[PDB]
């Protein structure tokens, strides 16, 4: 239906993995609503995101950019 | 003041091994005989294929004066897959850290490296090995499946660790989600009954540990040292964590309880960069029955009278009452950028005057940058600022790196047997060791 999912961006590399993620996450879902933040703490949420897909994405982030912190939120 | 400083016991390792970069003592519940225990990091073991593994080795004392190393791992790198290696003992500083209880050795390797099973990467992981009665088992609570910078990937267990009464492992991780730093805390006897050597993803029941938090925490390094001792009166050792980057690099020291790690207190530093909590210790200091803390700040500037600013290190004490309050003092090092308080180690009752007291490293001042260990005795309204004893290195660098006599060091073990318990101080740049035993001290 509906999730959330939010991603941590940390390290010298976080405005790299951040564009790498949401251009990903561009492709993917061309039409979700993908807001960012580089203010101190460097972060990127999905709001919207079908359920499933919320997987779909984390599994691809994990298996390519080497570590960001990912949170699931469902009801 | 009644340490022998003329005849101490002298051991040596290997060249380039840094042989004494960590000590502890090794002492079976019913063995009659003891052990010193010394890490050599850089040393090359005879595994196949493994370059500079490192390694412990157990060195005798009484009769003659030889070490052997502890065949805590005699193999080399296992597969994964056909030519593709699941972990990289070579540099893995093994030996680095080593902590004993009876007859229980824990031995880490905080550089250790592995890919895990979800993709091939070099991981600094680190790993610790656990030897007791007649089995070794390996302990490893940071190789899970929360891998990489945001997980557990680059903890570097074992960097740190300790023992609680509880018999429980103290393991601080300073490298955990980006640094911010996790303790964990687990039972021997579940380290060693859920022991498969097929496994290398453990989960225990019993095992207590910090988690993640805010980016404003990022590189705070907690569990960068850590200690125990009981700072709420159930019975029960609860954890010290330095925690040197924290705080716009004030650096802290914060207590967890040691049952169900609700945070108890937060130490904070004065001074900017002076890396306070670089080291800690909890030990009761003035007889009152509560354990005191003990805090490190090796590079803290003490600035004088026309405004100049003089490295030289501080030592901070506070002293734990029933109200919970704590009451701190302040002590500063004697020489410019010696290091003063980068090592603290109880010695326990060194003297024998019912009050404990501790030995304070400086490990490059002195003559030649040496090295010196400060012997500062306790009394019943805290530590005496004024130092009884000084131990200077004996040895000349001899490639670039200071012997660093006081890098490394530990008392409150009695191995010569006369009820004044003992000191053994690493000088891992020359890849010596030296164990100064204390004379029994007469009053008249
Ligand atoms: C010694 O000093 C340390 C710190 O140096 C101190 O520990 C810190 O304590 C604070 C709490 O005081 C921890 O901060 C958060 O605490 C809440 C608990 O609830 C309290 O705060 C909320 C705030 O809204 C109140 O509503 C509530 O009534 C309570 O007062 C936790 O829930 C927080 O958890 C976060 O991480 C979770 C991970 O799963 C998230 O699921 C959760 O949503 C929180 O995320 C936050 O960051 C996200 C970043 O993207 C953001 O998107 C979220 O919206 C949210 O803002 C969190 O723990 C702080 O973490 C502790 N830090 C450390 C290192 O331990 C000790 O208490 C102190 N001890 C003593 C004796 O003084
Ligand atoms: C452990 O063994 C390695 C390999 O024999 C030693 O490293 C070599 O040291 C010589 C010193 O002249 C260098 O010329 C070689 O290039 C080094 N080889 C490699 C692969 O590094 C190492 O010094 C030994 N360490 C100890 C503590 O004995
Ligand atoms: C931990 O145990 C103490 C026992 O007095 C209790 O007061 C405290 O609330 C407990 N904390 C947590 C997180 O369970
Ligand atoms: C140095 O000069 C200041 C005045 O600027 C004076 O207060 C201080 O006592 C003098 N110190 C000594 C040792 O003379
Ligand atoms: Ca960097
Ligand atoms: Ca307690
Ligand atoms: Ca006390
Ligand atoms: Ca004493
Ligand atoms: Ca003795
Ligand atoms: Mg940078």
């Amino acid at each position: 239906t509906k999730c959330v999912v939010r991603f941590n961006f940390r390290g010298d590399m976080a405005v790299y993995a951040l564009k790498a993620v949401k251009d990903h996450l561009k492709k993917e879902g061309p039409h979700w609503n993908i807001t960012t933040h580089n203010d101190d703490e460097v972060y990127l949420v999905v709001r919207g995101i079908h359920e499933s897909d919320a997987k779909r994405i984390a599994k691809w982030v994990e298996s390519t950019i080497p570590g960001i912190s990912v949170e699931t939120q469902c009801d | 003041f009644n340490l022998d400083v003329d005849s101490p016991a002298e051991y040596s390792g290997p060249e380039g091994s840094y042989f004494g970069f960590a000590v502890d003592f090794f002492v079976p519940s019913a063995s009659s005989r003891m052990f010193l225990l010394v890490g050599a990091p850089k040393a090359n073991t005879t595994q196949p294929g493994i370059v500079e593994g490192g390694q412990v080795l157990k060195c005798d004392w009484s009769s003659t004066r030889r070490c052997q190393p502890i065949e805590f791992d005699a193999t080399g790198n296992r597969d994964y897959a056909k030519d593709d290696p699941l972990e990289f003992k070579s540099h893995q500083w093994f030996g680095a850290s080593v902590r004993s209880k009876q007859d229980k050795i824990l031995a880490c390797a905080p550089l250790y490296h592995w890919r895990t099973e979800m993709k091939q990467e070099r991981e600094p992981v680190g790993t610790c090995f656990l030897q007791d009665g007649t089995k070794t088992v390996e302990y490893a609570p940071c190789r899970s499946q929360d891998i990489d910078a945001d997980g557990q990937g680059f903890c570097q267990g074992g960097f740190s660790i300790d023992f609680t009464k509880a018999d429980r492992v103290l393991l601080g991780g300073p490298g955990s989600f980006y640094w911010q730093g996790q303790l964990i805390s687990d039972q021997v006897a579940e380290i060693v009954s859920k022991y498969d050597p097929n496994v290398y993803s453990i989960k225990y029941n019993n095992q207590l540990a910090t988690r993640t938090a805010q980016a404003i925490f990022d590189d705070s390094y907690l569990g960068y040292s850590v200690a125990v001792g009981d700072f709420n009166g159930d019975g029960i050792d609860d954890f010290v964590s330095g925690v040197p980057r924290a705080a716009r690099t004030l650096g802290m020291v914060y207590i967890y309880d040691g049952k169900n790690m609700s945070s108890l207190y937060n130490f904070t530093g004065e001074q900017m960069a002076a890396y306070f909590g670089f080291s800690v210790a909890a030990t009761d200091i003035n007889g009152d029955d509560y354990a005191d803390v003990f805090i490190g700040a090796p590079l803290f500037m003490d600035r004088g009278s026309d405004g100049k600013l003089q490295e030289v290190g501080q030592v901070s004490v506070s002293l734990q009452r029933a109200s919970g309050d704590f009451q701190t003092t302040k002590l500063n090092g004697f020489e410019v950028f010696a290091r003063f308080g980068s090592a603290i180690a109880p010695l326990g009752d060194l003297d024998q005057d019912g009050f404990n007291d501790i030995a304070i490293a400086a490990p490059y001042g002195g003559e030649d940058k040496k090295g010196i260990v400060y012997i500062f005795n306790g009394r019943s309204t805290g530590l005496n600022a004024v130092p009884s004893q000084i131990l200077e290195g004996q040895w000349a660098a001899r490639s670039g790196c200071p012997p660093s006599f006081g890098y490394s060091m530990k008392g409150a073990t009695d191995i010569d047997k006369n009820g004044y318990p003992d000191l053994i101080v690493g000088a891992f740049g020359v890849d010596r060791a030296i164990l100064y035993r204390a004379r029994p001290v007469i009053t008249v």
